[PDB]
DNA sequence: TTTTTTTTTTTTTTTTTTTTTTTTTT
C-alpha cells in the first residue's frame, strides 16, 4: 500500500473495505498529540452529542496524556489521568479502552510473562481498570520456539470475570490478530 | 472536501475496472476473515510441527536418500515382494488409530528402509508425523543433551514418544551397553503403552534379537497384526 | 416504591412457577452452604493431586493400553489364575487402612500389569490415587528435575509420597546405579515410614533381587500380607 | 513524606546419567 506494488485481488478488496467504511462514517481520529483529559471528555462529549451516543474509545500510549497543573509529579499526573478517564467512561456509559507501556522490569526475570505489576507508571491503573489484558509473542524473546506466529492475550486483572490466557495468531504483514482454532491451553 | 463516489472514482483512476469488490458491507467481512484465519492458523500449525521435528532433532523425517522413495519404483522380482508389498499397503491404509507394528528383518541391500520410508511418504500426505533414525543417532542425541541444560532427555523422549509412525534401524548389532538397553526398551514402552505405533529394521532372527531386545518389548511389539516380513533374498544393488 | 409482593410477582414473571427454594431460612442457608463447601473442596483437593502429574508430567494414573482392564476379560486357566484374581480381589477389599504390599513376580504374559490396573481401576471409583509407572520413567522425570530449579526432586518424591497406591514396574533389570538406588530405597523408605503402602512388578526371585531392592526395603515391605504372587506361565500373546 | 524509573556495586542461594582406551593376573 505504501509502494504501489499491488494486484487486482487487492485492489479489489481495498476498494471493498474502502466501500464499507464510508457507508457508516463511524470512526473518528484525533491526531493531535499532548492532550489532556479535559479536551478527550470534550471531544468525546461532542461526537456524543450530535452522532447519537459513543460506544468505544481508544486512547493510544496514555502516557502522552497530560495535565500541566501536575507536571512537577509525574505519578500524580497518571493517577489524574486514570480517574478522569474512568470518570468519563461512568459518564457516556461506553468503555474506554486505554493502552499503556511496560517498564523493564520482566526482562530480568527469566519468564517474560507481565505481570499485573509491570505497568508503567503510578500503580493506579492497576487499580481503577475493570480490565487488564497483556499481550505475550514469544517470538520475540525466542528464536528457538516453535509458538511462533502464536500471540497470546495474559489477562491480568478483571473483577468481574475470570483471570486467563487467551491465544492468538498474529501476522503483521497485514497488522492482524486472528483466532487460533488449534489445540488446548 | 470529498465525498463517497468522488472520492471512490479518484481511487479508480489507479485500479482498472471489473473490480468486485468481493465484500460490499459487514456482515461478510467478518466471516472472510474468519475463514482465512481459520485457514492460516492451520497452515501455521503444519510449519511449527515440522519446525519442532527441526528443534527437537535435526535431519527431516525423511533424508533425501529415501524421498524419492513410493511404492511405485520398488522393482519386482518374487511373491515375497508382493507379500511384503502388498502387506505394506493394507498396513498404511489400515494404519488409522491401529496399534500395528512391523519388523523387516534381511540381509542389507534388500530395501528395507525404501519401504519403510514409503510408507513415511504416504504418512505425511495423510498429514503425520514420521521418522527413521538409527540408535546411534538417538544415543548421539542423548549424550548431547547431557551437555546442554536448555533441552532434557525427557523432554527428547516425550518428543519420540509424541511422534506418529517412528521407525528404529540397525538394531541388530550386539552393543551391548546398559544404558542402550534401558532407552530402547524405555522408548517402545511409552509408544506402546501410550497406545500408539513404532516399527523397526533389523538384520537378525527372532531369537537372535530377543536376547538383546527384552522379552517385554517383543511382548509389546508384537500386536495385532504384528508383520513379521523378512527379506531372505539377494541385495539389489549387486545386479 | 416497590415490596416483597410486587417484587416476587416480577420475579415469577421471569421464572415459572414450582421454583421453591428450599431455604426459606437464615440458618439451613449457611449449613447446606457448608456441605456443598466440604463436598466442592473433595473434588477439588482431587483435581489438585491428580493435575499435579498431567500439568508437569502425563497421563498420571493407568495407562492407554491397560485401562479397559476389568477383572472379567481377565481369562481362566488354572488354579494359579484363580489364587491371583482371587487374592487380588481380596487385597482390594482389605485395602484401607491396611499396611498390605504386593510383588508380583515372574516372567512377562502373565497378567502382572493387568492385575495392577483392574486394582487401580478400581480404587480410582473408590477415591484413591493411583499410577503405574516404568523405574526408567521415574529417572527420566529425575534427570529432567535437575535441569529446572522451580521444581525439585524433593517436590516430586513428596508427590509420589501422597499417593495412595505407589507401583513400579520393569524393576528386575539389574542397574547397579547409584542414583537409582537411592531413589527407588528412598521412596519406600518415605512412604512405609509414613504408613502408607505400595507394591512392585518384577521378573526374578526373592534374593537375586533383594541385592536391588536391599533387605532393608524387603523386609519393610514384607508387612501384614506381604503377597508375593507368583506367575510361572506362558506368554498371553504367544496363544 | 511516598511513588517511580534508571544505573551501579555487594551478598546469599542453588547442580545427574555418558562414552572410551588401558591393563593386569586365570
Ligand atoms: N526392490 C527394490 N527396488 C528398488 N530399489 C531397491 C530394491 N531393493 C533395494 N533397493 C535399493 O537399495 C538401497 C538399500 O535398501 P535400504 O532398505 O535403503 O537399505 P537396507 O537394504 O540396508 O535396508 C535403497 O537405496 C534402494 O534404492
Ligand atoms: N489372564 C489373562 N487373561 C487375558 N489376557 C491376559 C491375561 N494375562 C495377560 N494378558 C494379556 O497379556 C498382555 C500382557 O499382560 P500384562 O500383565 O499387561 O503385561 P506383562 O505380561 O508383561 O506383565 C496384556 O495385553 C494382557 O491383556
Amino acid at each position: 500500500i505504501r509502494t504501489g506494488q499491488l494486484d487486482d485481488e487487492d485492489w479489489a478488496r481495498i476498494s471493498g473495505t474502502m466501500g464499507i467504511l464510508l457507508e457508516k462514517r463511524n470512526i473518528y481520529i484525533d491526531d493531535s498529540s499532548g492532550l489532556t483529559p479535559t479536551e478527550v471528555r470534550s471531544r468525546a462529549r461532542r461526537i456524543a452529542r450530535e452522532h447519537g451516543g459513543i460506544g468505544l474509545i481508544m486512547i493510544d500510549y496514555l502516557q502522552l496524556m497530560r495535565v500541566p497543573a501536575l507536571s512537577d509529579n509525574r505519578t500524580l499526573e497518571i493517577a489524574e489521568i486514570s480517574r478522569s478517564l474512568k470518570a468519563l467512561a461512568k459518564e457516556l456509559n461506553v468503555p474506554v479502552v486505554a493502552l499503556s507501556q511496560l517498564n523493564r522490569s520482566l526482562e530480568q526475570r527469566a519468564d517474560k510473562r507481565p505481570v499485573n505489576s509491570d505497568l508503567r507508571e503510578s500503580g493506579s491503573i492497576e487499580q481503577d481498570a475493570d480490565l487488564i489484558m497483556f499481550i505475550y509473542r514469544d517470538e520475540v524473546y525466542h528464536e528457538n520456539s516453535d509458538l511462533k506466529g502464536i500471540a497470546e492475550i495474559i489477562i491480568g486483572k478483571q473483577r468481574n470475570g475470570p483471570i486467563g490466557t487467551v491465544r492468538l495468531t498474529f501476522n503483521g504483514q497485514w497488522s492482524r490478530f486472528d483466532n487460533y482454532a488449534g489445540p488446548q491451553y | 472536501m470529498k465525498n463517497v463516489g468522488d472520492l471512490m472514482q479518484r481511487l479508480q483512476k489507479m485500479m482498472p475496472a471489473h473490480i468486485k469488490p468481493a465484500f460490499k458491507t459487514g456482515e461478510e467481512l467478518l466471516a472472510w476473515q474468519k475463514e482465512q484465519g481459520a485457514i492460516r492458523s492451520a497452515a501455521l500449525e503444519r510449519e511449527n510441527r515440522a519446525m519442532k521435528m527441526q528443534r527437537t532433532f535435526n535431519r527431516s523425517g525423511i533424508r533425501p536418500l529415501h524421498q524419492n522413495c513410493s511404492f511405485e519404483n520398488y522393482r519386482v522380482e518374487c511373491e515375497g515382494q508382493m507379500n511384503a508389498l502388498s502387506k505394506a499397503r493394507q498396513y498404511v491404509e489400515e494404519f488409522d488409530g491401529n496399534i500395528a507394528s512391523f519388523i523387516f528383518s534381511g540381509k542389507p541391500g534388500t530395501g528395507k528402509n525404501h519401504l519403510a520410508a514409503a510408507i513415511c511418504n504416504e504418512l505425511l500426505l495423510r498429514g503425520k508425523s514420521v521418522l527413521i533414525i538409527t540408535v546411534a543417532d538417538i544415543m548421539s542425541a542423548m549424550k548431547d543433551t547431557f551437555r546442554n541444560s536448555g533441552t532434557s532427555e525427557e523432554q527428547l523422549l516425550n518428543d519420540l514418544s509424541n511422534v506418529d509412525l517412528l521407525v528404529i534401524d540397525e538394531i541388530g548389532v550386539q552393543t551391548e551397553s546398559k544404558y542402550e538397553k534401558v532407552i530402547i526398551n524405555q522408548i517402545v514402552d511409552r509408544r506402546s503403552s501410550s497406545k500408539r505405533p513404532t516399527g523397526m529394521l533389523t538384520n537378525s532372527n527372532m531369537e537372535e534379537m530377543t536376547k538383546l531386545l527384552g522379552e517385554r518389548v517383543m511382548d509389546r511389539m508384537r500386536l495385532g497384526n504384528s508383520l513379521w516380513v523378512i527379506f531372505n533374498w539377494d541385495s539389489y544393488r549387486s545386479r
